[PDB]
RNA sequence: UUAUGCUAUCAGGUGGAUGGCUCGGCUCAAGAGCUUAUGAAGGACGUGCCAAGCUGCGAUAAGCCCGGGGUAGGUGCAUGGAGCCAAUGAACCCGGGAUUUCCGAAUGGGACCUCUCCGUAGUGAUCAUUCAUGAUCGGGAACGCUCCGAAUUGAAA
RNA sequence: UGGAGGACCGUAAACGGUAUUGAUCUGCAAAUCAUUCGUGUGACCUGCGUCUCGUAGUGAAAUGCUAAUCUAACCCGGCA
RNA sequence: UGUUCGGGUCGAAGCAGGGCUGUGAAGUCCUGUGGACCGUUCACAAACGAAAAUCCUGGUAAUAGUAGCAGCAAAGCAGGGUGAGACUCCCUGCCGCCGAAGGGGCCAGGUUUCCUCGGCAAUGUUCGUCAGCCGAGGGUUAGUCGGUCCUAAGACGUACCGUAAUUCGAGUACGCCGAAAGGGAAACAGGUUAAUAUUCCUGUACCAUUUAGCGUUUAGUCUGACGUCUCAGGGCAAGCCGAGCGGCGUCGUCGCGCCGUCUAAGCAGCGAACCCCGUGGAGAGCCGUAAUGGCGAGAAGCGGGCGAAUCUGUAAUGGCACAAGUCGGCUUCACCCCGGGACCCGUGAAAAGGACAGCUAAAUGUCCGUACCGAGAACUGACACAGGUGCCCCUAGCUGAAAAGGCUAAGGCGUGUCGGAGUAAUUCAGUUAAGGGAAUUCGGCAAAUUAGCUCCGUAACUUCGGGAUAAGGAGUGCCUGCUGUGUAGACAGCAGGUCGCAGUGACCAGGGGGCUCUAACUGUCUAAUACCAACAUAGGAGAUUGCAAACCCGUAAGGGCUAG
RNA sequence: CCCUAACUGGAGUCCGGUGAAGCUUACAUUCUAGUGCACAGUCUAGAGACCUCUAGGGGGAAGUGAAGACCCCGUGGAGC
């Protein structure tokens, strides 16, 4: 065989593959050498002489494993913390979720009839005043205060 | 003042004529609608469209689409390239 | 992909084509007298002044 | 930044370009002046006494 | 057969001196002496069967037409192939015509675009006349006229 | 809670150019390379365009820079 | 040169060597070589004599088969081909490099380097059958992509005026140009070539003008049309997970891993926020937001209008091994839509164009560019140059805060174009080093130490801001089972078990403190020996000037400061 | 640093290929002293020395690079 780079490139343009994905059969290479048209390396992509070796990915089943121990709550320790308190959980996301879920508890016992309109007010400039921790610290307050108006 | 200098005969050009298509070197200072009407003129066959492209040879190459079918191989026979 | 007009790809055009081997049958014609001429150059040198 | 080698790969530019009335690359681009044959500042061509030496 | 070397000559290589030759140069003399809007000079691009440069020519493109001289060959620098032209007098020279792209005084407008825009198809600017028409513009080796106008240098500063 | 600043750290993003007085010093290079460093939301960095120049310009000013040329650039001429 | 007398193809000049004469400058002769010219008397001329000028031009040595072909990316090996010739060209496998750049796209620039065939004298730092080299031939297709159109800073032209004069000069008036990254009429997917492809072909669209018919202003508004910082909401390319299906890999045991499971514009439909309209009447206060907020000058609540990205359908038959092609979920940058806030002694372009009255048909849509590189070999630096242009704009998985670093995809490469050999000194760059620990040195230069994150704790001094990561301490891996916050992604925390010398195990990653001088600080600088205490700076002070000003440019016409 | 050692990769060393440049009036295997423009491989008198090649660090060749930039001089300049 001469350079059969012609073909090698000409089947990687026509496989739409890098030039390496292409493999050219080592024992057809006179077969190979007399393709000189996008037609004749068709015939021999179809033929089997020609074609586009496996991508090699990366497998990902080694982090699935440790995906899910970190889901349960592993693997995460101070010993694998890199980034600041702060660059892993933002400050700002925090309160927006703290806020959002009280005021849409304080929303929905105002609107069900557990909490009238006085009483609504005041709770919402607390949850705005950081007085409380979560929806469960909001729940304990309001039946410790007995500001739910209970029928 | 005749835009057409001469059928271009290539291989790519000869490929034209299976689609009724005829590659034409032109005057370089002519343009589409000279071209058109040249090609009308000296061989008779309604143009369908002009194609035209400049070369790094310093020529004008017009590729010609005809309206009736075979007219480009009636051309092509009475020049003599078929 | 610079962007040339008409005129300037036509001497860009004047210059590849300048850039020829003199023709075997002028050797032989002028009896190897008239072997080469000034505007051979490569692409890859001192540009042209032309453009 | 050298003043040397470092700063001659800008020359990606031209500050004169190929003069229509004489074809010398000549013709500056922002002066719209020929400063070889002078088209685009005078009508006649440019010349000067001390283009040569004094003729004695 | 003493190597590595040294000195002289010879043969060869390299090299391109010397000699001889020269269609080139230089100088002097005698002549002759303007050209361009009827678009010049100059430039760009094209133009040859095989053609890249130069030269010539301009899409009629190393050329076309007419008259005279010349007469048997011709097809530029530049005897290669193949053809073509020429006794219907070519080639060549003298005279007169035609063709003569784009830029260029460049002048319908615009040019880091030798092209591009409108196309109402183009008298651009400044002028003379009755307002038919006309003039000027760019180029030319030096010479000529008008006006503006240094310093080195010498005086041993 | 909020998200200011010629704020902080920091990238071989970008810009700069400390020290090694390292490599190199007929070099990869007529100023580069490695490591180490300074700035990195701002008087920030940068592309393209455009303007300002020779007794002039430009300069957060070193006589720095104005095409490897700067206490007056370069070309030709005065000039043998 | 004039003039006298000659020689030469039976061999002139010149050249190499030699004989003789002459003190010598030199002359003559001989042999060889050479192939056409050369002398001589008496005189006359001169561009008339070279060993030297770091002389000039050319040629050519020693150096020397020497330096270099190493340092910034140490890359090749086996087998098989081709060929006269193979480390170096081709294929397969193995082993490697880059993998937020060495990949992808493209500006300027280059200008044919693109593709095919044929070559190997030169070029290529070696070779070469290879090649960006050499030769021959081929290759760039547009109404929709750009230019073209618009205007910007700012040029240019004509006129006027100045000027001894002009090709010179400011201003004005009128024009005209000025952006391939600003504004902007419209096209997509697939296929086709060796090389072109939103350009050719298939399919399905769209825009502009002219014409003809059908109808006509609302007209002057809006749009084009805008800064920096910050944040919410919605969407989405990419990314990830589970199931089915179809391939490939693995298969010592296991059943995993990878790939695919597609689908454009156009057309039609819905519409979040904002804004507006109608009701309503809210305070010993209510309603909101991530936050700022809102409210009888009319809150909440209730209806309506206007109005996005995107999504849904259609295009649905195209491409796919005519192999599957069917589903769900999560997240979402660095992209799109939308809204809020903050800042300014800083206020963030213009014009063309477009919309507001158009519908149907036919015709027209010229011109230029289009190949390829876009850089550790296509540009620029004389080079196939470790620089610069450009890191300009983009980028998959794991780790991780991350685009850092490391390891891998895809893609690109083994050409940051010499090989072999393995053996001295020396040398460039690294690893380690007993005991001592700055004794070295001008000087801790160089190197070493520390290093992430969490928690505890943090001095003098201070302009009250800071110093500050001060200092100084503790923890950290893996496994098993969980708790809390949150709509979620995730984040935080606990209990127990357990291995090692060592758990930020590699990678990455401050050493710290005390006392002085000096400049307040961020900033600027001797491109190529000076990054400083020099320059600047805010602050402080002084001076001139009421504008036909002060100050400054011009010969003038007239200008800068000054749209002050 | 005392006081260096071992090891790693690249050069070097040896082999194949490719392939420059810079010093040079000549000669030249030197060493000592003297002499000499008082700083000699070459002069003078001695002493040494068989030649060639390889590797090696740089004693000498007042080694090479550059018509000294320090000083003076020039009825030489330039800027201030
Ligand atoms: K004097
Ligand atoms: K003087
Ligand atoms: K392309
Ligand atoms: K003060
Ligand atoms: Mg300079
Ligand atoms: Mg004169
Ligand atoms: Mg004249
Ligand atoms: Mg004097
Ligand atoms: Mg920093
Ligand atoms: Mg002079
Ligand atoms: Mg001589
Ligand atoms: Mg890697
Ligand atoms: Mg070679
Ligand atoms: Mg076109
Ligand atoms: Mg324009
Ligand atoms: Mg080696
Ligand atoms: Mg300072
Ligand atoms: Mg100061
Ligand atoms: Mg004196
Ligand atoms: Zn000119």
């Amino acid at each position: 065989m001469s350079d059969l780079s012609n073909q090698r490139k000409l089947a990687s343009k026509v496989l739409g593959c890098g030039l390496d994905r292409v493999w050219l059969n080592p024992e057809a290479s006179e077969e190979i050498a007399s393709a000189i048209t996008r037609e004749d390396i068709r015939g021999l992509i179809e033929e089997g002489t020609i074609k586009a070796k496996p991508v090699k990915g990366v497998s990902r089943g080694r982090a699935r494993a440790l995906a899910a121990k970190r889901k349960y709550g592993h693997c995460k320790g101070h010993g694998s913390r890199k980034g600041k308190k702060g660059a892993r959980t933002p400050k700002k996301e925090q309160w927006i979720k703290k806020i959002r879920a009280l005021r849409r508890r304080l929303k929905e016992l105002r609107a069900d009839g557990a909490l009238d309109k006085s009483v609504y007010c005041r709770l919402y400039r607390k949850a705005k005043g950081g007085e409380y921790r979560s929806v469960s610290h909001l729940n304990s307050h309001l039946e410790s205060e007995k500001l739910l108006k209970k029928e | 003042m005749s835009s057409i200098n001469y059928p271009f005969v290539t291989e790519k050009a000869m490929m034209l004529l299976d689609e009724n298509k005829l590659q034409f070197i032109v005057d370089t200072r002519s343009n589409k609608k000279q071209i058109l009407e040249d090609v009308e003129k000296m061989y008779g066959f309604k143009v369908k469209s002009v194609r035209t492209m400049t070369t790094m040879k310093g020529m004008k190459k017009a590729v010609l689409a005809f309206e009736e079918p075979e007219a480009a191989h009636e051309i092509a026979t009475r020049i003599g390239l078929m | 992909m610079s962007h040339n007009m008409k005129g300037q790809k036509k001497r860009l055009a004047k210059a590849h084509k300048q850039n020829t081997r003199v023709p075997v049958w002028v050797i032989v014609k002028t009896n190897r007298k008239v072997v080469s001429h000034p505007r051979r150059r490569h692409w890859r040198r001192r540009s042209l002044d032309v453009k | 930044m050298s003043k040397g080698t470092s700063s001659m790969g800008k020359r990606q530019k031209r500050t004169h370009a190929k003069c229509r009335r004489c074809g010398s690359v000549s013709f500056n681009v922002h002066t719209k002046q020929c400063t070889s044959c002078g088209f685009g500042k005078t009508s006649r061509m440019r010349t000067y006494k001390w283009q040569a030496k004094c003729k004695y």
